[PDB]
């Protein structure tokens, strides 16, 4: 079908969306592990603002805890809990 | 509850082969690596290696690479350790032990173990024990004598686990016949000998021998 | 392979004493060292991991320290149920390796053995052998002497002993001595005795019976 | 706490709603302000069972959306613009 | 159906001011830019400017910055053009026109136009017309004379719009008096001058005139 | 401001003729040029945008070409309803500007007017004025001559004419001439006549009436 103008604009406006984030980037100091999965689904600010001078940034944040399998090759393999940053509220602010 | 139950131990001839099995329960088998560790009678601990339970990939201590093989059955949540070309120095209790939940960083200690299963490298045949009463003649001693079995181990309980305090089950001694012998004794109140019944329960799994010997005071026809 | 050396190999201490066990690594291992306790007939149990992290469920009287190549396990107040072999384990490089073990025995006050003697059963005498059993119950320390006499003649060569592990509540030992005879030799003689010599007895104690009399 | 299996299943390579900048998809439309300036499209994302693999589209389709175009000082109107969606993803080597 | 309906025109004095309105229907008013165009009587077309119906941002042709103002009421889907300091050269028909739906690329032509409202810059007074009849197988001619009105415009119809074939409504003529006059006529079959009523409906809104004159033999 | 200049300013062509209208721009506007058609009393209607894209609903006999500063609108087969004024419009730079317009008249075969005369109505005379109306109906070409005669005296300076726009189906014109007199002057004479001269009449046609009969 055709997505109507007002529908597209509401659905694309600045708000938290599920975003797949690479576990190694959120933890650059864990160089020695393989993670499974290697990325996690987190709420992060996405979408656009009403003009090019604004950007979508978080104004409220929380943490969520997920079970991630760590493997260090030849040594061991186990699951455990890791914490990740989420965005709960977003605002359009100047850059 | 998280438990590891091993099985498959027993007699095997020098140069022979067998498979040990470690059945896990009470957690997700695929989420933690499984280690194998062995302990020879009276000796220290020896890490054989471990296996990745999610992918199936094994990692062997060097001395074990040629004759020891790891494998999985994730549907039955069981890890296997297969061994061949066996020698006397492989007589040992073989343990499986799972890696732990991590919290901060990863620490490779052994979290939950199996009860262990004993591998005896020998050509001798299986022989079940004889069970004889040690009759009582104030605190009284009584027991039963578990004689002439092979191989280890024998279990002994009293009244099916009801009776546990005052029990001593001495370690088996090897006789010159090459068969084991042991005693199991319990001290009990001297006035209970009339009423209370005392049965000893001997199980020698290698020979499917289960005996229950009731022990009570001997009536004699002379008294000093 | 990294070699873990523990010392001492055994030690003896009283209830309440502070006990310390050292582990030495053949090369630096950082803090990648665990400690295990193994009681008689059971799988080892992890006490401490990462040098000093008390595993949940383990009494706080266990603690660890060290780094590099030197590590210590401490028991701040030794308890009767701490009778065990204690092992260290490095996880700096595969293969994981263990120290050789430290046996911790409990020291306690002298206790004399209670002595009992059991004639052979009738069921066993049929089969053509007779076993006579002497039991030494709940004594300390471990060293005892058992001598058999048949009609006052000292036996030698026809008995075997067995000693229990130190008891985990009262720190005592028990011992059994079994004298083996053919059914023929057992009926040739009348009086059967075991003579027990132990630090708790001022002079030896003897237990005996006569064939066929209760 | 999110359990291992659920994190793994939700994070594995599949089409996920993704906010795509309109000029990036239409770099010829140089003089316009677009409202909205981005659209939500199903695009591949997530991870693969090991670092040698990357997540990539294997089946694609188009979606038509009404988008407002503004040339500043000149005019303003809406019309239809077509965008590429991902329908199926596969892990393949890099 | 997309339509723009304009209103607000009529007499305004030199130096005075007035406001035109353009009411939109049949589409979403905010989605298309609104243009204003004017045409002086018998002359060409002149673009005044446009207003962004989504943001309210106006853009004026330079010659109109100082006297013209655009504004929106988006809840009424109406655009407004306000004019002051009017001169005689501002006398014209003022149109609104929306921009088109685009397909591929933007081309700024005017898609749908309002019908236009005449603005007359003059200090003279309105004057309402008097309506006289022009009384009548062959064909007969008949009509009515719409005399002495100001300003333009006047509309004429026949039998409330049921009769359009053979109607001629003549361009108004300006008399030496300064007042307009026109005639509307229709030819019909003579035979129907007995069975058929012919009313001319005359409308001059600036004087609130609505006449229905019956033309008979 | 970009000046757009059309040529010609007006033209006459017969049904079926190819008609061409050009537009020159004071500076390059690439292809940002549209064409409108405007019919009498209506808003303009876009025919063509972007030099040559034909708007939907517009017959295909219209088409456009050109670039830069020169542009052309072609009607490949002029139809009677194509009577209108045609305007070009640039959208290269603001402000948008338009050409002056090109008037298109249809040429057709000569047709003589039908003539009618209307005495002033008794209503009008009540209020003191007399208007005499003469109608020339559906003729071609547009040029016509109407002389008023009152009791045979040729009149002068007391009449006004109006012509309709070319009819969009038959391409004819119609004209009205009004003779205005005071009610007093109107009643001092007997015979009122208008004499029509037109290419489609070999001799002048006279319509007349006698006052009060």
């Amino acid at each position: 079908e055709v997505v109507k103008f007002m529908d597209v604009y509401q659905r694309s406006y600045c708000h938290p969306i599920e975003t797949l984030v690479d576990i190694f980037q959120e933890y650059p100091d864990e160089i020695e592990y393989i993670f499974k999965p290697s990325c996690v689904p987190l709420m992060r600010c996405g979408g656009c603002c009403n003009d090019e001078g604004l950007e979508c940034v978080p104004t409220e944040e929380s943490n969520i805890t997920m079970q991630i399998m760590r493997i260090k090759p030849h040594q061991g393999q186990h699951i455990g809990e890791m914490s990740f940053l989420q965005h709960n509220k977003c605002e359009c602010r100047p850059k | 509850e998280v438990q590891l139950v091993e099985s498959g131990g027993g007699l095997v001839q020098p140069g022979g082969s067998l498979r040990l099995s470690c059945a896990a329960s009470g957690y997700d088998f695929d989420n933690y690596g499984m280690n194998w560790v062995r302990q020879a009678p009276g000796k220290g601990l020896e890490w054989v290696g471990w296996i990745n339970t999610y992918t199936g990939e094994p990692t062997y201590a060097a001395d074990f690479k040629r004759r020891f093989t790891f494998s999985l059955d994730t549907s039955k949540s069981t890890a296997y350790l297969q061994m061949n070309s066996l020698r006397a120095e492989d007589t040992a209790v073989y343990y499986c032990a799972k890696y732990p939940h991590y919290y901060g960083s990863s620490h490779w200690y052994f979290d939950v173990w199996g009860q262990g299963t004993l591998v005896t490298v020998s050509s001798a045949s299986t022989k079940g024990p004889s069970v004889f009463p040690l009759a009582p003649s104030g605190t009284a001693a009584l027991g039963c004598l578990v004689k002439d079995y092979f191989p280890e181990p024998v279990t002994v309980s009293w009244n099916s686990g009801a009776l546990t305090s005052g029990v001593h089950t001495f370690p088996a001694v090897l006789q010159s016949s090459g068969l084991y012998s042991l005693s199991s004794v319990v001290t009990v109140p001297s006035s209970s000998l009339g009423t209370q019944t005392y049965i000893c329960n001997v199980n020698h799994k290698p020979s499917n021998t289960k005996v229950d010997k009731k022990v009570e005071p001997k009536s004699c026809d002379k008294t000093h | 392979d990294i070699q873990m050396t523990q010392s001492p190999s055994s030690l003896s201490a009283s209830v309440g004493d502070r006990v310390t066990i050292t582990c030495s690594a053949s090369q630096d291992i950082s803090n990648y060292l665990n400690w295990y306790q193994q009681k008689p007939g059971k799988a080892p149990k992890v006490l401490i991991y990462f040098t000093d992290d008390l595993h949940s469920g383990v009494p706080s009287r266990f603690s660890g320290s060290g780094s590099g190549t030197d590590f210590t396990l401490t028991i701040s107040s030794l308890q009767p149920e701490d009778f065990a072999t204690y092992y260290c384990q490095q996880y700096s490089t595969v293969p994981w390796t263990f120290g050789q073990g430290t046996k911790v025995e409990i020291k306690r006050t002298v206790a004399a053995p209670s002595v009992f003697i059991f004639p052979p059963s009738d069921e066993q005498l049929k089969s053509g052998t007779a076993s006579v059993v002497c039991l030494l119950n709940n004594f300390y320390p471990r060293e005892a002497k058992v001598q058999w006499k048949v009609d006052n003649a000292l036996q030698s060569g026809n008995s075997q002993e067995s000693v229990t592990e130190q008891d985990s509540k009262d720190s005592t030992y028990s011992l059994s001595s079994t004298l083996t005879l053919s059914k023929a030799d057992y009926e040739k003689h009348k009086v059967y005795a075991c003579e027990v010599t132990h630090q708790g007895l001022s002079s030896p104690v003897t237990k005996s019976f006569n064939r066929g009399e209760c």
